[PDB]
C-alpha cells in the first residue's frame, strides 16, 4: 500500500514539475519470482526495486533496507558518476544469482546485488521501467540517465522561475533566455557529461507566445560510462 | 542615443601637484608582457599574464626650464578629465614616474618651441570612474 | 548481455581480410545447396560461400569458387545454374496419440538440393513430455533441442534456433501428443539440378547477369563450343 | 622448451568435450596454448588463490576506473599484452584495434603471434 | 586529446596533470650495440643483448585556477616527495600512446615574476625495469610486473584463516609463521594459530 | 620497534583518568602515542630543563616574532613538524592548513601519519 | 607577497631581504641512484638510499633608498662576512614556500655604470645538513637541529645553581666542572661549587 501510494505520490509531484526518483526493495520472503513480477508491474522510470537482502557486520538488511543505501549511493554518484559496476559498502548478499537468473532479473528491471570475489557489486545501474524500451526509451531503463534527465529540468525550472512574467517577452528578452539556456549547457559540456548540445527557437509553440509562455527546444547527447569490452583474440 | 563624450578641453594634469596647463597632449599606457605557450593537447595557444610595464608619453609648448631643471628625479603625474555636459569626471595619478630623455633643446624656424617628454611609472591609482 | 568483460578467440584466417581487394567477377556455377536461378553477390569470404553454397568439391560452386575466391576478387557475382527438375528435401512427422498417426509437420530444407539431411527424434530421457529434436545431415549432427509437445511451438523451434539455416519447419495440422520418434528420416524428394545441365540454361544466367555489372565474366569450367 | 598439450575444454559450454569412449578429448600442444590463452584472460588476477601473482588478468577492474577513453585503451593493450606474453610459447602480441560502437559500449581486437611464427635465416659455412 | 595520468601505488594516489606537457614531447630509442675494429677489415658493430633505460622529460604550469584542480605548492610537494620514492610510478600519455611503469629522475619548479601563483614545471622520467634475482622445467615467464599495495594492517573477515591471509597479503602462504610470530599479532590471535575471528587487526610484517 | 602503552591523561581536566579500582586508566600503544603528540606540542623546548633539547616546540615564542602572515605560517607548519617527527611512530606530518579567522587570530590544521599507516607491496619469489 | 629572511644566529642578526629575488626562483630536486647494466638483460636503475644536497640560487640589488633599509656596502660586509660562517643560517622565503637551514656557498656584488649607490647582488644557498657523529632500546630519534645560541658570558640569576646552569647553557648538566674549573669561573666563584650568588659573571667554556 505504501508504494503505491508512493508510486501515485511521486507521479503527482511529476506533474506539479518536481521529478523525484523512488527507490523501493521488495520485501524478505519474496523469490525472485515475486520480485520480478513486482518489478514487471509497475516499470516506471522514476521507480527502483532492489532484488537482494545484503550484510553488514553480521546485520541483515532486508531489499528494502538496501535500497536507502542504493539511493544514496545513486544520488551521490549525481551527472558524471554512476553505480553500474559500484563496489558497495555491504559483506555478502543472502540471494546469490546465476547469470541466467541475473539476467531474468534485469530484465525485468529489478536491481540486484552481486557477489564478486568477495566483493558486493551493483550491476548495470537498470531501474523498474523495461517493458518497453521503446527504441530511444532504451536508456530511460538507467538510473543514470534518469537522473541525467531531472536534474536538467530542475536546472531549467529554476532559470524559469526567474523570468516567468518578470522579464519582457521581446526577442531581445527571449535572446537573453536562450543565452542563459546556452551558457547553462555549456557548463555541462565543461564537464564532460555531454558530447553535443543544441537549444533554440521552439517556432512552433513561438507562435502563440505570452508573458511566461515563451517556448523552447533543446536536444543533447549524453556521456555514458563504460559498461562492456568485447575482445576477440585472433591467432 | 545621446552625447555625453569628453573632450582634450577637460583635461587637468598636475605635474608633480603643479597645473601643467601647457601640455596640449598626453598619453600613458599600461601593458603587460602576456607570455604565449602553446600546449600538446590544446589547439589554439594560451596566453599567460606576466609583469606589468607603464609608459607615459607628454608634449606640448615650453613656458620655461621646468623639465629640463627637474631632471630624471622620481615625480607623479595626476590626471584629471571631467565631463562638462553632466557632472563627474576621472582621476588618474601615475604612482612613481621618471623621465626617459630630458627634451634639452628644441627649435625649428619661427615656429613656437614645443617640448616633448617621454618616460615610464612603475604604478597607477585610479581615484575616480568617469 | 549483462556488462562485464567478455572474450573470444579466433583462427587468423578468420579475420577480416576483405579489406583492400578489388574487382568484380561473374560465374554461372552448379551447386548442390542455395538459392537456384539468380545472382548472388559475396564479399569475398570462404564461410560465406561456404553457407550460400555447401562445401562439395565435387560440384563447381565450392571448387571454382574457391579458386576464384584465392584469386583476391573484392567481389563475386555468383549464379546457380541448374537444369531444371528443381526440388527441395522435405520430410513430414506424425503425431503419436491418433492411431492413424496424423501428419501434423511438414519440414524442409531452405534451398533446392539433393545432399542427405536426415531427422532423429527420440523421447526425451529426463522427460517424456518433451522430446529431442536433433536435425543431421547425413551422419553429422547438424542440430539439437529439446521442444514442447504442441505442433506450432514445435514449427517455431525449429525455425527459432540459430543452427536451422539448413531446414525450415511448417504445420501441416494440429495435435496434442508429441510426435513420434523415429531416427535418421532423410529428407527425401529434394533435387539440386546438376545433373543433365542442358546448353541452353547457360543462356538465362547471362540475361540475369546483364542487368548487374561486373569486371569480367568466366564459364563454369566447361570447354563446350 | 618440450611444450606439453592439454585438454579440450568447450568455454561456450562450459564443459570438456570428450569421446564416445567416455575419455576427455585431449588436443594438440597449439591448441592446448589457445586455451590456455582464453582462460588467462578470464581469470582475474590476484583474486583466484589457487595461482600465483603472474597468472590471471585485471581488465574487470578496469571497467569501474575512471580513466578516459583512451587511457583505457592503453591500460586494455597493457592488460592484454602483459597476461598473455607470460606463457612461453607467445612471441608478441599486438595490433590492438579499438571500435566504440556505442557512446560507452567497446569493442576491441588484438593479433597474437607464436614463437613458431619467427622467421628464420637460411645460411651456413 | 592528450592526457597524462601518475599512478602511484605505494601512495594510492592517481594524480592527472592539469595542463598538457607545452610544446612536445618525445622518446628516443637506441640500440645497444658495441662497435669493435679488426685488422684488415675495419668497424664492425656487434649488438649487445641488453635493453636500454630510455627517458621522458617535459615540462609545464600548475595554474592557480581553472578540470579537477589541486593546489600548486602541495603538488609540488606531492611530486618532490615522489622523487624519493623507492617504488616505481605507472605513467600513462593518452595520445602519446605511452604507458609504463617509470620512475622520476629530476624535477624542479620555478615562480616566474609574474604569475606568482602558478609553478612552471620541468620534470623527467625513467623507464623503470625491476630486478627478479630444483627439477628444471619449462615455466611461465616472471614478465609480470608486481606493483600492488596492501595496508600494513590488515582486519580479519569471516571467512578467512591465516594461511589465506598469508597469501593472498604476503605471496607464498607458507609465509604466515611471520605474521603469528610478531608479538602484537600474537596478543589479538588466541594461542591457536589456526583459530581466528572477525573484526582482529593483524599486522603483515614489512 | 616494540613501542610499549602507557597511561592517559584527560587534557580537558588535566588529570589523570582512573579506573573505579582507583588504578590508573592504561590505554593503547596508539593511544599513548597520541597522548605523547599533544604533550610534546605543548611542552616549550629548552625551557622545562627535565627534556633534553629534542624534545618540546617553540610555537608559544613566534607569537612575538615580527615575521609576516606568510613567514609564520611556514614556521609553524617547521616547528610542529619538527616536533611530532621526533617520535619513531611517526611517518609523516602535513596538509598543513591556515584560516585567520580575525585579522590576527588563527586557527591551523595539520594530519599526522603513523608508520602502521603506510602501504606495503605483496610480493615473493 | 614574497619576502626572504636569512635568520643568522651565531650573530643574532634576523635579515630580510629590501628587494625581491628579481626574475623568477626554482629548486630542483633529483633523486640519488646509479644506473647498472646486466648481461643479457641492459640497463637498471638502483636507488641509493642518501638524500641529495640541492642548491637555491637568485639575484638582487641593494638599493641606497626605497620597509627598513641599511647601507648597500655594510649589508655586502655582512653577507660576506656570513659566507665563512661555519654555523647556519636559517632562510625562510614565503611565497615560495621554503623554510629550512641552508648555508652561503657563493656570493658577489657589483656596481653598474649608473646607479653607483646600488649594489647588484647574485647569491646561492646550499641545504644543510648535520653530523651527529648501552641498554640498546628504542628511543626518539636526533632529528631536531640544534641550532639555538647563547652568550660566552652568564650573569647568575637568583633562583640559579651551578648544575643547572650547565644544562641550560651547556646541554648534558653534568658538564658544570668544565664551566667551574676555568680559573676566571674559580676566582669569581667562592672555593664551594655548590654556592653562587646572583649577580656573578660566569663564562661558559667554548
Amino acid at each position: 500500500a505504501l508504494q503505491e501510494t508512493t508510486k501515485a505520490w511521486v507521479a503527482k509531484n511529476k506533474e506539479l514539475g518536481k521529478d523525484i526518483l523512488l527507490f523501493l526493495g521488495g520485501k524478505t520472503e519474496d523469490n525472485i519470482k515475486q520480485i520480478n513480477d513486482k518489478s514487471k508491474s509497475f516499470n516506471d522510470e522514476n521507480i527502483v526495486n532492489v532484488g537482494s537482502s545484503a550484510y553488514y557486520e553480521n546485520i541483515k538488511y532486508t531489499p528494502s533496507e538496501v535500497a536507502v543505501y542504493i539511493a544514496a549511493l545513486s544520488v551521490s554518484k549525481g551527472i558524471t558518476g554512476s553505480i553500474c559496476n559500484a563496489k558497495t559498502i555491504f559483506e555478502e548478499v543472502e540471494p546469490r544469482l546465476s547469470q541466467s537468473e541475473v539476467k531474468e532479473c534485469l530484465k525485468s528491471g529489478t536491481l540486484v546485488l552481486d557477489f564478486d570475489d568477495g566483493d558486493v557489486i551493483i550491476v548495470d545501474d537498470v531501474n523498474t521501467f523495461k517493458k518497453y524500451v521503446d527504441d530511444k526509451n532504451e536508456a530511460m531503463g538507467y538510473i543514470s540517465n534518469i537522473m541525467f534527465i531531472n536534474t536538467i529540468n530542475k536546472d531549467t525550472s529554476l532559470k524559469r522561475k526567474e523570468f516567468v512574467g518578470k522579464i519582457f517577452n521581446d526577442a531581445t528578452g527571449q535572446t537573453t533566455v536562450i543565452c542563459a539556456l546556452k551558457k547553462y549547457f555549456e557548463e555541462l559540456m565543461s564537464q564532460g557529461i555531454i558530447s553535443e548540445f543544441n537549444v533554440d527557437i521552439d517556432t512552433e509553440l513561438q507562435a502563440t507566445a505570452k508573458a511566461d509562455e515563451f517556448y523552447w527546444k533543446w536536444d543533447a547527447v549524453k556521456v555514458d560510462v563504460m559498461k562492456k569490452i568485447y575482445g576477440t583474440g585472433y591467432l | 542615443e545621446e552625447a555625453s563624450f569628453l573632450n582634450g578641453s577637460d583635461v587637468v594634469i598636475l605635474i608633480d601637484g603643479v597645473e601643467e596647463l601647457y601640455m596640449e597632449e598626453i598619453k600613458a599606457d599600461f601593458e603587460q608582457d602576456e607570455q604565449s605557450i602553446k600546449l600538446l593537447g590544446c589547439q589554439n595557444e594560451i596566453s599567460r599574464v606576466g609583469t606589468t610595464k607603464g609608459s607615459f608619453s607628454l608634449n606640448g609648448y615650453k613656458t620655461d626650464s621646468k623639465f629640463a631643471k627637474l631632471g630624471f628625479r622620481s615625480f607623479e603625474i595626476i590626471y584629471n578629465l571631467s565631463n562638462s555636459e553632466t557632472l563627474g569626471y576621472e582621476s588618474i595619478r601615475l604612482k612613481n614616474c621618471r623621465l626617459k630623455k630630458l627634451p634639452l633643446i628644441n627649435s625649428k624656424a619661427g615656429e613656437i618651441v614645443k617640448i616633448e617628454v617621454e618616460g615610464s611609472f612603475r604604478g597607477y591609482d585610479l581615484l575616480n570612474e568617469l | 548481455e549483462i556488462p562485464g568483460f567478455y572474450n573470444r578467440f579466433k583462427t587468423q584466417a578468420e579475420k577480416s581480410t576483405n579489406t583492400g581487394l578489388k574487382g568484380r567477377l561473374a560465374m554461372p556455377i552448379r551447386a548442390n545447396w542455395g538459392d537456384v536461378g539468380k545472382v548472388v553477390t559475396i564479399k569475398n569470404d570462404l564461410r560465406q560461400l561456404k553457407n550460400l553454397f555447401g562445401d562439395d568439391m565435387n560440384y563447381s560452386a565450392f571448387k571454382l569458387g574457391k579458386l576464384a575466391l584465392l584469386g583476391n576478387v573484392k567481389e563475386l557475382l555468383l549464379y546457380r545454374l541448374v537444369d531444371g527438375n528443381q526440388k527441395k528435401g522435405t520430410l513430414t512427422l506424425k503425431d503419436t496419440t491418433e492411431n492413424s498417426a496424423k501428419d501434423v509437420i511438414k519440414l524442409e530444407t531452405k534451398y533446392p538440393t539433393a545432399r542427405n539431411f536426415n531427422v532423429t527424434i527420440k523421447s526425451n530421457l529426463v522427460d517424456s513430455d518433451k522430446k529431442d529434436f536433433i536435425f543431421f545431415e547425413n551422419t553429422k549432427q547438424l542440430f539439437s533441442s529439446s521442444i514442447k509437445g504442441t505442433i506450432d511451438e514445435i514449427v517455431l523451434e525449429i525455425n527459432s534456433n540459430l543452427d536451422n539455416e539448413y531446414v525450415i519447419a511448417t504445420k501441416v495440422a494440429d495435435s496434442d501428443t508429441i510426435l513420434a520418434n523415429v531416427v535418421n528420416q532423410a529428407l527425401e524428394g529434394g533435387n539440386d539440378g546438376c545433373t543433365s545441365i542442358t546448353n541452353e540454361s547457360y543462356l538465362k544466367a547471362l540475361e540475369e547477369f546483364e542487368r548487374y555489372s561486373f569486371d569480367s565474366f568466366v564459364l563454369d569450367g566447361v570447354a563446350d563450343e | 622448451l618440450d611444450l606439453k598439450g592439454s585438454f579440450l575444454f568447450d568455454f561456450e559450454k562450459g564443459e570438456f568435450v570428450k569421446n564416445a569412449d567416455g575419455t576427455l578429448k585431449k588436443c594438440d600442444k597449439v591448441q592446448a596454448y589457445k586455451q590456455w590463452c582464453q582462460k588467462a584472460i578470464l581469470t582475474p588476477r590476484y583474486k583466484k588463490a589457487a595461482y600465483t601473482n603472474i597468472y590471471g588478468s585485471e581488465i574487470k577492474d578496469l571497467i569501474a576506473s575512471n580513466l578516459s577513453q583512451s587511457a583505457k585503451e592503453l591500460e586494455i593493450t597493457r592488460l592484454i599484452k602483459e597476461t598473455i606474453l607470460v606463457h612461453p610459447y607467445t612471441k608478441e602480441v599486438g595490433e590492438f584495434s579499438f571500435n566504440w560502437l556505442e557512446n560507452s559500449r567497446l569493442v576491441e581486437y588484438e593479433f597474437d603471434v607464436l614463437t613458431i611464427d619467427d622467421e628464420n635465416i637460411v645460411i651456413d659455412g | 586529446v592528450i592526457d597524462i595520468y601518475l599512478k602511484n601505488e605505494k601512495e594510492k594516489i592517481d594524480f592527472h596533470f592539469p595542463v598538457n606537457p607545452q610544446d612536445s614531447l618525445s622518446i628516443k630509442k637506441e640500440k645497444r650495440f658495441e662497435t669493435v675494429d679488426i685488422v684488415n677489415l675495419g668497424e664492425f658493430d656487434i649488438k649487445k643483448e641488453g635493453e636500454k633505460i630510455r627517458e621522458i622529460s617535459f615540462k609545464t604550469f600548475l595554474p592557480n585556477l581553472y578540470s579537477e584542480l589541486k593546489n600548486p605548492i602541495e603538488v609540488v610537494a606531492m611530486l618532490e616527495k615522489w622523487v624519493d620514492q623507492a617504488e616505481p610510478l605507472r605513467l600513462i600519455i593518452t595520445g602519446f600512446g605511452y604507458n609504463g611503469l617509470v620512475t622520476i629522475s629530476s624535477f624542479s619548479n620555478t615562480q616566474t615574476a609574474g604569475r606568482e601563483e602558478d609553478r612552471d614545471i620541468e620534470i623527467t622520467f625513467r623507464t623503470y625495469r625491476e630486478l627478479k634475482i630444483s627439477n628444471t622445467k619449462t615455466d611461465l615467464k616472471d614478465n609480470r610486473p608486481n606493483t600492488q599495495t596492501k595496508s600494513k594492517i590488515y582486519t580479519v573477515k569471516a571467512s578467512d584463516t591465516l594461511y589465506k591471509i598469508a597469501k593472498n597479503l604476503l605471496g607464498k602462504g607458507s609465509r604466515w609463521p611471520e605474521i603469528y610470530n610478531i608479538p602484537e599479532n600474537k596478543k589479538v590471535i588466541g594461542k591457536n594459530p589456526n583459530i581466528i575471528k572477525k573484526g582482529k587487526l593483524v599486522i603483515p610484517s614489512k
